[PDB]
């Protein structure tokens, strides 16, 4: 009872974390790139 | 200021058929010469070395924003590094 029970555990803690780990991905990767384009755009003001 | 003129004035009579030996008057106009008024030409005060001081000051500006987009483009291929090892490790632990 208690083998089979304990073994899903590592793959039900891997699979939840691993639907977070890719959420952080897209928000890190987005609150990012729109400072780079803040940039480009203020040095198009600068002319 | 007179320009120098030997001759005063000559005389026979402009008969409109016997033109003949076609030179060609100096044309002038009908009004008094005062009011063909002076020459003056004035500069622009903004001086060919004033505008490369302003555009030089504009270009050195700009430099600065050029580098700090650069300064803030330059960190995100850090950011895959950072950001995709540690994901990489967490599939390999499966």
């Amino acid at each position: 009872q208690r083998t089979g029970r304990s073994a899903l555990a590592v793959l039900i803690r891997a699979c939840y974390r691993l639907q977070q780990q890719l959420q952080r991905t897209r928000r890190a990767l987005l609150h990012h790139s729109d400072a780079v384009l803040t940039s480009l755009h203020h040095v198009r003001m600068l002319l | 200021m007179d320009p120098y003129c030997p001759f005063d004035a000559l005389d026979v009579w402009e008969h409109r058929r016997f033109i003949v030996a076609d030179s060609r008057n100096f044309i002038t106009p009908e009004f008094p010469r005062d009011f063909w008024m002076s020459p003056v030409f004035n500069l622009p005060r903004e001086t060919a070395a004033e505008q490369v001081v302003v555009l030089q000051a504009q270009r050195t500006a700009a430099a600065a924003a050029l580098e700090n987009a650069a300064m803030q483009a330059a960190e995100l291929p850090v950011d895959i590094e950072r950001r995709l090892r540690p994901i990489e490790r967490n599939v390999h632990e499966i």
